[PDB]
């Protein structure tokens, strides 16, 4: 109803977030879906605290895979630690199919939709979390009653209102004939910060490191050695160079970037393995003895 | 029942927050009552990768250490969900919360290498533990020590570091707004490294001489192992020699303060002539 | 120095600024019309109630209640709130209609003729009368403590925050402070909002201490 159906700006938690990355990408293309765990305060805000899958398929997505009986086995198991969760909405992901929620999605979303009113569907792309870009996105139905009198721009009120777009074909074709999508936000706190940037105890005497004078050696031979060569085109390269301009001395001079900076590159790296060897020779030595 | 199919053990930074966040979850316990929860990981590897972590709610006494509850009912109903997951995850081992080791420790380990093909048990820690590691992993072992002690059960230590999979690792990056001084990477990085290091080297050492201490009196049982690789460090020693660097850094530096002065020295006149013709220009197109 | 006494109240300060507003003032019928015709109903809606509302205010036309009767109408929802919420933005002064106008939208007359104009008609009043509000404030809070459900309860502690305004007293604060501790869905980011509004301006040691130790113990988003 266009009355009462806002939509749900999801703050995603660290262990929520790295749990459907993981379980989507292992089981490709058998798709992965489950229940999300989380709390409902406001009449927008839900955050998604953690998460535990349904059975995955070769078909992927389907209505055999979700039972009443999995969800209410889990149940029992969150009285028995004292766990409070109520679910939030339920997960998916889709390596083959897009963003856009294929024919079996819709159908597994309306029964989740019966047991909490509020429910969130998140397409996952196992795929991306491989590379350095992860595009995910959360939506909620939209009822047809809703669209006619209301309008889909209804759900964007009270609330964040970012309406995403993930490219077009597909995806997008079928975000508009569907779903609305909202926007992601991620929880964070201190603490959790803090166990992420924890590197080893071991790196506390890698630095201190004496570095080999044979590999020193190695950089030190290949350094003098490329400065030669470049030595003379930065000969030739002094005689003009009157005028500014350091990209059009590099065409003149000959490839991309001045001889002089070629040589200096050089210089720099030698710096870098000597400033670690030398440091390292004196401050290991003194501080055993 | 086996503990084998380690040789190391990498751990995820899923399985800290886990816990911490799982804390509140239960009961807001927060390190009360120390927690033991399973350690979930892969299986037929020699290399230990401890997927993820749940807690189990597990209550030991602050009188005593000996009395503790383990909710056992609940291991064998999570068991068969765990392949909903993912067929990679099984039960490893356990987890303690810290902030150490007990004797204890041994009774807890009996209970849980039923259930596993492979326990250890690895302390996570609620508290990072410095900048170091926040994790230690250990597993138990019967050993004799020419202390005198005839066969004990005991916890020794295996390697722990910490490692990562390609789907986690990328959402680590985008959740954290910390950008990293310490990314170890570079120069800038690497000179940070080596101030840390030397505290780290001081963190490290004292604790080796309060150690030799107890030994000696306020009598503590002799680790024969420890006492061995410590008298290693002091035989290697040797003295410094050389390592220096060259004037060429500067000569390059020097040429590219030559090309801008001598195109300056031209420009100049033309420039600063103009200035005040183009001033009075300025103020009067500037009203309209 | 009798008339001093007046301004320095705040009933005086109202006349003024009114009078300068009505007077002067500039309206046309086209942008309310064109905004009509576009969007029936949505969270554009939204935005115009309130805006065109702004662009037209100070004045005490006819023209605004019977022209954007047909928009109240067609609003549900967060969009139907906003709506009634947006008279008193237009009626700014305006001390006899303030009262009377938002009267019936108000918990003494209408109120289960929907929830979101009754909130908004709370919320209304405390707009206009806000940074003059001396007489206002009491009737605020009995309204307020009243009815308390959801919706009315949130408009109506934003409201009484809004006139209350720089006061520093535990009495606005209290009523407040109270909706602030059943953790109610919608009524947590208004009344965290009130307690600040009100206080303004100077400090008060019992005032500090509420909010900071709430926002430790809350991870719900509203209030905090």
């Amino acid at each position: 109803a266009p009355a009462v159906d806002t939509a749900e700006q999801v703050y995603i938690s660290s262990l929520a977030l790295l749990k459907m990355l993981k379980h989507g990408r292992a089981g490709v293309p058998m798709e992965v879906m489950g229940l999300m765990l989380g709390e409902f305060v406001d009449d927008y805000t839900v955050r998604v605290i953690d998460v535990f899958a349904m059975p995955q398929s070769g078909t992927g997505v389907s209505v055999e895979a979700v039972d009443p009986v999995f969800q209410a086995k889990m149940l029992d198991m969150l009285k028995q630690t004292g766990r409070p969760e109520m679910v939030v909405g339920w997960y998916h992901s889709h390596p083959g199919f897009g963003c856009w929620l294929s024919g079996v999605d819709i159908n597994t979303q309306q029964s989740f939709e019966a047991l909490s009113e509020r429910a969130v569907a998140v397409v996952v792309d196992p795929i991306q979390s491989v590379k350095g870009k992860v595009v995910i996105d959360a939506f909620r139905l939209i009822n047809a009653n809703m669209m006619v009198l209301g309008h889909e721009p209804r759900q964007t009120t009270s609330n964040l209102g970012h309406l995403n777009k993930p490219s077009i074909q597909a995806l997008i074709h079928g975000l508009n004939r569907h779903y609305y999508s909202i926007t992601i936000n991620y929880r964070k706190n201190e603490l959790e910060q803090k166990m992420l940037l924890n590197l080893h105890k071991k790196s506390w005497m890698e630095g201190l490191t004496l570095q080999d004078y044979s590999e020193h050696c190695k950089h030190n031979e290949s350094v003098v050695k490329e400065m030669l060569e470049l030595a003379k085109n930065y000969n030739k390269a002094v005689e003009e160079e009157d005028k500014m301009t350091p990209e059009q001395l590099a065409i003149k001079n000959v490839g991309k970037q001045d001889p002089k900076r070629h040589l200096e590159e050089h210089v720099d790296v030698l710096m870098t393995s000597n400033i670690v060897q030398c440091l390292a020779a004196m401050l290991d030595t003194v501080v055993f003895k | 029942m086996p503990e084998l199919a380690v040789q190391k053990v990498v751990v995820h930074p899923l399985v800290l927050l886990s816990v911490v966040d799982h804390f509140n979850r239960i009961g807001k316990v927060g390190n009360q009552k120390r927690v033991v929860g399973v350690l979930l990981g892969s299986w037929q590897k020699k290399v230990l990768d401890v997927s993820n972590s749940f807690a189990v709610p597990f209550d030991e006494d602050d009188k005593d250490d000996s009395v503790w509850f383990l909710d056992h009912d609940y291991l064998e109903n999570m068991y068969g969900m765990f392949k909903k997951v993912n067929a990679r995850e099984r039960i490893v081992g356990w987890y303690h919360t810290g902030p150490k080791l007990h004797k204890n420790d041994i009774a807890i380990n009996e209970l849980m290498k039923r259930y596993c093909p492979n326990s250890v048990l690895v302390i996570i820690d609620v508290k990072p533990k410095d900048l170091g590691l926040p994790t230690e992993a250990y597993i138990s072992v019967e050993e004799v020590h020419d202390d005198g002690t005839p066969t004990s059960k005991t916890f020794e230590h295996v390697t722990s570091e910490i490692g990562a999979e390609e789907a986690e690792e990328v959402g680590v990056e985008h959740l954290l707004r910390d950008i990293k001084d310490t990314t170890v990477g570079t120069l800038s990085q690497r000179i940070t490294n080596q101030v840390h290091g030397l505290k780290g080297l001081n963190s490290k050492l004292l604790d080796i001489r309060t150690y030799l201490e107890k030994v000696a009196s306020g009598k503590l049982p002799i680790n024969h192992h420890i006492i061995y690789q410590l008298q290693d460090v002091f035989n290697l020693l040797p003295d410094a020699s050389l390592q220096e660097f060259v004037k060429a850094f500067y000569l390059k530096t020097n040429d590219q303060m030559v090309v801008v002065y001598l195109a300056s020295l031209i420009r100049s006149v033309v420039a600063l002539h103009n200035l005040i013709n183009n001033k009075i220009a300025n103020r009067d197109a500037e009203k309209k | 120095p009798l008339k001093m006494i007046k301004i320095l109240s705040g009933e005086m300060a109202i006349e003024l600024h009114l009078q300068f507003l009505i007077r002067n003032n500039n309206t046309d019928l086209m942008i309310l019309k064109n905004t009509k015709d576009a969007v029936r109903n949505s969270v554009c809606h939204t935005a115009t109630v309130i805006a065109n509302s702004f662009m037209h205010c100070g004045t005490t036309s006819d023209q605004f209640l019977r022209d954007n009767l047909e928009w109240l109408a067609r609003a549900t929802n967060w969009a139907k709130f906003t709506a009634t919420a947006s008279l008193g933005v237009i009626h700014k002064g305006h001390e006899k209609e303030a009262l009377q106008l938002m009267a019936t939208y108000l918990p003494k007359d209408t109120s289960p003729g929907s929830a979101y104009q009754e909130g908004g008609g709370l919320y209304a009043l405390g707009l206009i009368h806000a940074n003059h509000g001396g007489d206002i404030i009491d009737y605020l809070l009995n309204q307020l403590k009243n009815a308390s459900n959801d919706i009315v309860r949130h408009g109506g502690s934003l409201g009484l925050g809004l006139a209350a305004m720089g006061t520093a007293r535990q009495d606005v604060y209290d009523l407040l402070k109270t909706n602030l501790y059943q953790d109610d869905a919608v009524t947590g980011e208004a009344a965290g909002l009130a307690l600040g509004l009100v206080m303004l301006g100077s400090k008060n040691t019992q005032a500090i201490e509420d909010m900071v130790g709430y926002a430790q113990e809350t991870q719900h988003e509203k209030i905090l």
